[PDB]
């Protein structure tokens, strides 16, 4: 069950190693826009939280 | 002039533009950054289905 958009849920992802290729390589997403970051370089980059 | 042709899903027409990414743009038909041409597309659900 997802949240109602008026009460949108938030979860902190941290202290972990990501692999955004698993997400971006999947064909099921109908939209995968990015702002200030590129979907490819996103896997080479690193973040605080 | 080079005329290129192929069939794709209606949702994939948005990938046939310069600087695009995704399964079609990345692995089927990649347009250059300084593309000089025109992209012409039409629905073929009367012939290709």
């Amino acid at each position: 069950r997802f949240a109602s958009v008026y009460a949108w849920n938030r979860k902190r992802i941290s202290n972990c190693v990501a692999d955004y290729s698993v997400l971006y390589n999947s064909a099921s997403f109908s939209t995968f826009k990015c702002y200030g970051v590129s979907p490819t370089k996103l896997n080479d980059l690193c973040f605080t939280n | 002039v080079y005329a290129d042709s192929f069939v794709i899903r209606g949702d994939e027409v948005r990938q046939i533009a310069p600087g695009q990414t995704g399964k079609i743009a990345d692995y089927n038909y990649k347009l250059p950054d300084d593309f000089t041409g025109c992209v012409i597309a039409w629905n073929s659900n009367n012939l290709d289905s």
